[PDB]
């Protein structure tokens, strides 16, 4: 990247893009103990947009790196509480 | 004649031509557009279309389609003079002109200097926003002359450099390529203001 | 509580509310530097409300400690990042 | 004459008359309702009205509200007796039948014991879930006689008790009462096994 700003945001960007299909692939699995509604990735995938998309205000390119930032880090918690919640419906019911 | 913010183009325009459109990665990736890459999912591309000469160009057509990129580049290969230089100025109203100005409020004045210290508020403007305090900051308790253009850039781009880790905390695997950029961005705005006179 | 389902529902609840009303203190506060949409808590809430939710089908009052757990947890989340950004917000203006 | 559940009623009912409504903290507390305290933030009381013989007098009246409360405390007081025991049989429905349902597919009978085992298969659907494993994993690899009430009622508890922060890792707070009540519960059960006979 050699500081380009913009090749910063695209390595970001593509474990952003990794986690949101990982995330995607969990929920659709098909079980119906699990229950996840229809659009609950849109849902969250857009909560944690705008959370996210405060970091702009810290101004410049900086707030892009940390908004980047952010969205990957609750995307990150989002997949490991979302397979953790998998893992303890299927060790609980029967 | 020395471009405003050429010392730190090779960061933020990286020898683009204004036709350049990348695709984003990931659900909000959109698209980004131009010399210095207006993210539409940041809002910025719409915002400069709203005020370009170009703006009838793209009437009802939406960033990130196949569409309005078509018009994007149509007008890149007929106005590439016009197209670069309008963007060029959009980047200085949002940033560079915001930052000179607050600079002004809080009692700092470049009216005007050489060439490098106007680089440095561009590119310290450009990635850290028009706001930002971090100039303020570098040169706080501090007699307004007796204060060259070489110690103006020493202090803020130290100031730059020690506060790479606090200011990018969320980030600690970009700090050794952000640590580089500040220290090469400082070699070249000194000889910058050799050059200069 | 002596183990009283009801009653470790009231504590927990109790810390959920104080969670809750430190969180719209703060987003309250007004400079609009901080730039919070007008909606944002009650988005981030909800959107942390159908999250939590699903810890019920993990089945009966387990399930509940669960998801009144996890909504604490995600509100203290949901607050310290909030707190984060409005000292990051501070500190980098001018 | 055992009343079904009484084993386990100091953490479910607590001795709460059928017109008990207790409001909620937080924005999403909402209200709970009865003996045992349906809540209408996880949809039970709702699901209850629905299917009670009481429906018609809650017509157009939502939960947590202060009319659709008059109404309830209004059946409490009219029909103490009717309310408290169709209350019961809902919970019996959505816990206890479907524990004794699931617990037949997966082979395992109970048609029927002493009451001891009985509150021991509702305590634990109730606590645990109408499609909890519990019991069934309690029981792992073990014929199916030779088995007393007692032997049941020892390993189902002790299985409660060693299982404590696995199945409540998030809440480590809760851990002394929750071992407490598994303790309790064995206890209790077992006196009850052998007033039996």
């Amino acid at each position: 990247t050699s500081g380009v700003h913009q090749k910063i945001l695209v390595c970001i960007q593509n474990e952003i893009a990794k986690s949101e299909t990982q995330i995607r692939n969990n929920i659709s699995s098909k079980s119906i103990d699990y229950g996840f509604p229809d659009d609950f990735y849109s849902k969250q995938r857009l909560a944690i947009h705008e959370k996210c998309m405060l970091y702009i205000n810290v101004g410049g390119q900086r707030g892009e790196l940390l908004m980047n930032q952010c969205e990957l880090s609750m995307l990150q918690g989002l997949d490991i509480y979302i397979q953790q919640y998998i893992e303890d419906v299927d060790n609980s019911l029967l | 004649i020395w471009p405003l913010g050429k010392t730190s183009e090779k960061y933020e325009s990286a020898g683009r031509g204004p036709g350049v459109i990348s695709t984003g990665n990931g659900d909000y990736g959109g698209a980004s557009y131009g010399c210095y890459q207006m993210s539409s999912n940041l809002g910025v591309v719409q915002k400069y279309i709203q005020s370009s000469k170009f703006k009838e160009f793209f009437s009802g057509l939406n960033p990130a389609t196949k569409e309005f990129n078509v018009v994007w580049q149509d007008i890149a290969s007929r106005y590439p003079q016009e197209f670069r230089e309008e963007q060029h100025q959009f980047i200085k109203r949002t940033h560079y002109d915001i930052q000179i100005g607050h600079l002004r409020g809080k009692g700092l004045l470049f009216e005007h200097n050489r060439a490098a210290v106007h680089d440095l508020i561009w590119s310290t403007s450009v990635q850290f926003g028009g706001r930002t305090n971090l100039i303020f900051n570098a040169l706080n308790g501090q007699n307004m002359e007796s204060m060259t253009d070489k110690d103006i850039i020493i202090l803020v781009q130290d100031y730059k450099l020690v506060n790479t880790e606090r200011l990018f905390k969320s980030s600690p695997s970009w700090w050794s390529d952000l640590k580089k950029r500040a220290v090469s961005e400082k070699k070249a705005l000194l000889e910058l203001e050799i050059l200069e006179h």
